[PDB]
RNA sequence: CCCGCAGAAGAAGCACCGGCUAACUCCGUGCCAGCAGCCGCGGUAAUACGGAGGGUGCAAGCGUUAAUCGGAAUUACUGGGC
């Protein structure tokens, strides 16, 4: 199985499961260390926020490949804004300072 | 104005931050965040295919299932945006509103 | 005068839903906005420059249930009035009793508001008033004759009104029909999208 | 901050100081 | 309104139709490649209202009766086969499609 | 929830708040027609647990008894998947420009290398794609493009080869313990489903050619291709993390 | 977001060796609720083609007008042709008032309050450009401080 | 008048005949008689059937008949219902042992006849000829091949003077041999007069 | 002017619908009968005649006619031209 880009999950702004809708092949906890231990910041950035998690991010990313620019524009992944809001509905007050 | 609105949503996104604090929230900091207070149990109603008037899945409160388009009908497209409707009381422009509300 | 007949296609025609019929369901199926107005309505109406100026004009106009020549006197006067034109019509309808009385929980609809004011069943700063067109202007207290308060329709009313976004230029105590006039509705939170200028533009060659 | 990251995370650090 | 088993097959060509039989469904012996259609297509609801523009529109491109119409089954992308068997379920007062 | 698809079962989340609700909305009638103590006390009770049922279902007996949802899934354990919101926010989740497929030897291939499958490359560079023949002049737009690529025609792989030529695929076997199992290799082409790893890129990521999968990543970008071709790379990455002896040696 | 607006579109005719030929032309404003516009004229064989080089004809070559709250700093007046139209600002409260071709020039390049006049002919294709002659001379209460300040 | 058959006058090459076969004066009489009775009522009872052309083998008291269709399923039958008739029907209409093999349609879109068909049907159902004409036909440019000439006779929409449209896409070089294109026309009898159509798809040159 | 008693009871019509000008089809009629402010409609599928169905506008009024100003920057002082 492989996939580039296609159907997206509503709660919490990412790909399919697998084999199925969207071919995902989760990334995982022990992959981050592999890739910190390395010291490629700029690959495990794009993972876990330009090319899975901002839906923003995403849709300039794939422009910048088309157009021949690459780069990248990551922002907010939006899966850490629905922990401000389900920690929001929980009685606690978080929010991003300054 | 279209074209400035919509340059205006795009750079006004990239919006960065410092620090995130964290703290206990008040009766009236809770009354900040509330929009139109949930009444009935009621999610959608089964006969017209749309959220109940006043539940948990409302229209009015949250906000509307079309991008930008009213509830009832006469509020539609990017044109008005701003207002609120005068039977239900939801805002034109939304889209992805129901994500933050 | 007050044209009478059906209700329906009249918010069917503009496009949105008036509010000719307020209450349950209605609006969208049982009526089907945006079928057919009429014998040639799903099809292809294409638009015009003058139709859109007099389409939106009786819009605003068969909403508050205003005949033309006494609609036109309202904008006679929405021009002496120093300030916007423009606004200064929609304050004058708004302004009218027999949406003061609506407005405030009595009525589900604007039509209806109208025969509790004629048939004296309104009563104004201690006085009773059956003339709609009455002009309502501030700190004016509104409320019902004392020998018609619990009586069905009306205190039925302003349940849905708990649904229906409560009006801010104005107090009210839901309790003992207590409506006040806090102050002029601008048009800042005036429950509409009307397009007034058309409106004013209209009037004017 | 780690290998590619700790070089921009040290340039954005000195720029707290002043503004 | 019912959701009829096509019969007709909105917006395709003879390329679609000549897989399919009169009934509506796959006929026997066809090799399924792509995002072919298997059974049918079609649905009753539309509600476009009888205008000068949408008259013409039907008059000169009628969606098998009414004006409405959409879809039901397909192949998915990437997988494909032959057919060896096909059966039909209909419920119990519904009248037997071609087919069946 | 859709149960048949229109039907619209109430999910974990929302039969809990239901609840609440239905609490909320009978008490408070219960005040205005001046209840005795003990049904105002009663109510307030199941408020409570209802309340608490929603925020934490934890050291209290509540929640139905594996009807259609097994537990209960307040907001609690909405935040406390498995250990914490880990596998969402801190690792990522799913990922786009992937992939994944069985193990194959491959002896031909180079040290530095790895042969990937004609389909998947095809598949995971359809971006690039799209802008090479954009750029070379082929489809006139993205939308040509988008056809051509769907209907696989001859000169898509010619402008493939090219486009993976000088780009590393970041492979990775299941259980990544060390560094040394995340790897990056120069993608070749080959016609087949199974992915062609090397005999000593095995020794470290000790993966067994027995039903054995190995998920492939486009490293998009300028800066994680160069940090893949130095930091992450085969060629690279010789000797061990742990001990100082070579990790790619005869096995 | 670019606002285009259908002025009105001719037939036109051409006698020719067979017998004669038709080309419909159609006239186009486009602009901003800010203040800028630009109108466009293009021809063709069909209806909507005409229309379709008018539009492009017309989201290029615009103008921008110095607009100050949803209206003109001053009353200006252009002409071009046979058309001469005054226009004159006024203040919040009056609708755009304006025949055919100039009550659309405005209602996209950012005017709210006006009330012209079209004296030489009705000529939309000349109507319609005297209009924008007339605000791409009006001079804003800017600048002149500096035109002769020093 | 003024333009040849852009169809038999290239009878002779890159374009094969709808129905071939020997036969002597004696016979070849009454011949292709039956294959006219025989192919005009294959039509009758299979209008709706999408049919493009219609060839006839004849080997020796068994013709063949070659019924390309966009949609086979439709002219098949219920697992033999329309077969068995047509295969039947051929009974003293020929007097011999006719078979009947269906051929796929490949493309609906860039084949005359079809596209032909369709426009002149649309029209029967109260449709702006200009429509159509142009875009519900324009799809034979989307599937492809490179220019198709389209051609509606008078008449069109409320109007006593005939006239005949244009539109066309690519390039149709009908004054080519080895051109090869396909043409065919299609009637629509309506409410007043006959409003004809002509075809010409440009299915690449050579 | 107030209090009360019946009972939806006693109370809607006029012009128009080719364009300007907001509102469309089906019959019949066949340069006939007719329309008509202007351009024009009518000689077999008339959104223009007449009827009907529907729609639009205004309303105890609606429409026509008459007549002054407006449009007319078309006697131009503001404000034209040879
Ligand atoms: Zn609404």
């Amino acid at each position: 199985h492989a996939r580039s880009t296609g159907s997206y999950s509503l709660v919490t702004q990412q790909p399919l499961g697998g084999k199925a809708q969207f071919g995902g092949q989760r990334f995982g906890e022990m992959e981050v260390w592999a890739l910190e231990a390395y010291g490629a910041a700029y690959t495990l950035q794009e993972m876990l926020t330009v090319k899975s998690d901002d839906v923003n991010g995403r849709t300039k990313m794939y422009k910048n490949i088309v157009d021949g620019n690459h780069q990248m524009e990551p922002g907010m992944p939006e899966s850490f804004n629905v922990l401000l809001k389900e920690i929001r509905s929980l009685g606690i007050n978080i929010e991003l300072e300054d | 104005m279209k074209d400035l609105l919509k340059f205006l949503k795009a750079q006004t996104k990239t919006e960065e931050f410092d620090a995130i604090k964290i703290a206990l929230a008040s009766p009236d900091m809770i009354r900040s965040w509330s929009f139109g207070e949930v009444k009935k149990p009621e999610t959608i109603n089964y006969r017209t295919f749309k959220p109940e008037r006043d539940g948990l899945f409302c229209a009015r409160i949250f906000g509307p299932v079309k991008d930008y388009e009213c509830l009832c009908g006469k509020y539609k497209r990017l044109k008005h945006r701003g207002v609120i409707c005068e039977k239900c009381g939801v805002e034109v422009t939304q889209t992805k509103v129901r994500r933050e509300r | 005068a007050r044209y009478l007949g059906p209700k329906l296609k009249l918010s069917r025609r503009e496009g949105t839903d008036l509010f000719l019929k307020s209450g349950v369901r209605a609006i969208d199926t049982k009526c089907k906005i945006e079928q057919a107005p009429g014998q040639h309505g799903a099809r292809k109406p294409r638009l015009s420059d003058y139709g859109v100026q007099l389409r939106e004009k009786q819009k605003v106009r068969r909403i508050y249930g205003v005949l033309e020549r006494q609609f036109r006197n309202y904008y006679k006067e929405a021009a002496r009035l120093k300030g916007n034109t423009g606004e200064n019509l929609l304050a004058l309808l708004e302004g009218r009793l027999d949406n003061v009385v609506y407005r405030m929980g009595f009525g589900a609809t604007r039509a209806e508001a109208r025969q509790l004011v004629s048939h004296k069943a309104i009563m104004v700063n201690g006085r009773v008033v059956n003339i709609a067109s009455y002009q309502v202007s501030p700190n004016d207290v509104v409320s019902i004759r004392e020998k018609a308060k619990k009586q069905s329709r009306v205190k039925a009313a302003l349940e849905l009104a708990e649904q229906r976004e409560k009006p801010t230029w104005l107090e009210v105590d839901a309790g003992k029909m207590e409506g006040t006039f806090k102050r002029k509705p601008e048009r800042s939170d005036l429950s509409a999208d009307i397009n007034e200028h058309l409106i004013v533009e209209l009037y004017s060659k | 901050p780690a290998g590619t990251g700790y070089a921009y995370h040290q340039d954005r650090m000195r720029r707290r100081a002043a503004g | 309104g019912p959701e009829e088993i096509t019969a007709d097959i909105p917006n395709v060509g003879e390329a679609a139709l000549s897989k399919l039989d009169e009934s509506g469904i796959v006929y026997i012996g066809a090799e399924v490649t792509g995002g072919d259609i298997l059974v049918g297509k079609v649905t009753p609801k539309g509600e476009t209202q009888l205008t000068p523009e949408e008259k013409l529109l039907r008059a000169i491109f009628g969606e098998k009766a009414s004006d409405v119409k959409d879809s039901s089954l397909r192949v998915p992308n990437g997988v494909s086969g032959t057919v060896i068997d096909v059966q039909v379920f209909t419920r119990d007062g519904v009248e037997k499609d071609k087919r069946a | 929830v859709p149960l048949d698809g229109g039907r619209f079962a109430t999910s974990d989340l929302n039969d809990l708040y239901r609840r609440v609700i239905n609490r909320n909305n009978r008490l408070k009638r219960l005040l205005d027609l001046a209840a005795p103590d003990i049904i105002v006390r009663n109510e307030k009770r199941m408020l409570q647990e209802a309340v608490d049922a929603l925020l934490d279902n934890g050291r209290r007996g509540r929640a139905i008894t594996g009807s259609n949802k097994r537990p209960l899934k307040s907001l609690a354990d909405m935040i406390k998947g498995k250990q914490g919101r880990f596998r969402q926010n801190l690792l990522g989740k799913r990922v786009d420009y992937s992939g994944r497929s069985v193990i194959t030897v491959g002896p031909y291939l180079r040290l530095h290398q790895c042969g990937l499958p004609k389909k998947m490359a095809l598949e995971l560079f359809k971006p690039f794609i799209y802008g090479k023949l954009e750029l070379r002049g082929l489809a006139t737009t993205i939308k040509a493009a988008k056809k051509m690529v769907e209907r696989e025609e001859a000169v898509v792989w010619d402008i493939l080869d090219e486009v993976i030529r000088e780009h590393p695929v970041l492979l990775n076997r299941a259980p990544t313990l060390h560094r040394l199992g995340i790897q990056a290799f120069e993608p070749v082409l080959i016609e087949g489903k199974a992915i062609q790893l090397h005999p000593l890129v095995c020794a470290a990521y000790n993966a067994d050619f027995d039903g054995d999968q190995m998920a492939v990543h486009v490293p998009l970008t300028l800066e994680a291709q160069l940090e893949a071709r130095a930091l992450m790379m085969s060629t690279n990455n010789i000797l061990s993390p742990a001990n100082g002896e070579p990790i790619i040696v005869p096995s | 977001e670019l606002q285009e607006k259908l002025i009105a579109v001719n037939r036109v005719s051409k006698t020719v060796k067979g017998g004669r030929i038709f080309s419909f032309t159609a006239l186009t404003v486009v602009g901003d609720g800010n203040g800028r516009v630009g109108f466009g004229y293009g021809k063709a064989r069909e209806v909507p083609a005409a229309i379709q080089k008018a539009m492009e004809k017309a989201r290029r070559n615009m103008i921008n007008v110095a607009l100050n709250n949803g209206t003109l700093q001053h009353p200006v007046k252009g002409v071009h042709t046979g058309s001469r139209v005054f226009m004159q600002p006024a203040s919040e409260g009056t609708g755009i008032i304006a025949g055919g071709a100039m009550r659309a020039v405005l209602e996209v390049a950012g005017v709210h309050n006006v009330l012209a006049k079209a004296y030489g002919s009705t000529n939309p294709i000349n109507v319609v450009r005297a209009t924008i002659d007339g605000l791409e001379n009006m001079n804003s209460p800017e600048m002149v401080a500096a035109k002769r300040g020093k | 008048g003024q333009k040849v058959h852009p169809n038999g006058i290239r009878l002779g090459i890159v374009k094969p005949w709808n129905s071939t076969w020997f036969a002597n004066t004696k016979e070849f009489a009454d011949n292709l008689d039956s294959d006219f009775k025989v192919r005009q009522y294959l039509t009758k009872e299979l209008a709706k059937a999408s049919v493009s052309r219609i060839v006839i083998e004849r080997p020796a008291k068994s013709i063949r008949v070659t019924i390309h269709t966009a949609r086979p399923g439709i002219v098949i039958g219920k697992k033999g219902e329309d077969v068995e008739k047509l295969r039947k029907v051929v009974a003293d209409i020929a007097g011999v042992p006719a078979q009947i093999n269906i051929a796929e349609v490949r493309k609906p879109e860039l084949d005359a006849k079809l596209v032909a068909d369709s426009i002149t049907s649309q029209l029967e159902r109260r449709v702006m000829f200009r429509r159509a004409m142009k875009r519900a036909v324009q799809n034979a440019m989307r599937l492809g091949a490179k220019g198709i000439k389209v051609e509606v006779s008078g008449r069109l929409g409320g109007a006593e003077i005939a006239r005949t449209e244009w539109y066309r896409e690519g390039r149709v070089p009908l004054h080519t041999l080895r051109a090869d294109i396909d043409y065919n026309t299609s009637e629509a009898h309506t409410t007043y007069g006959v409003i004809g159509v002509k075809v010409w798809i440009f299915k690449g040159e050579i």
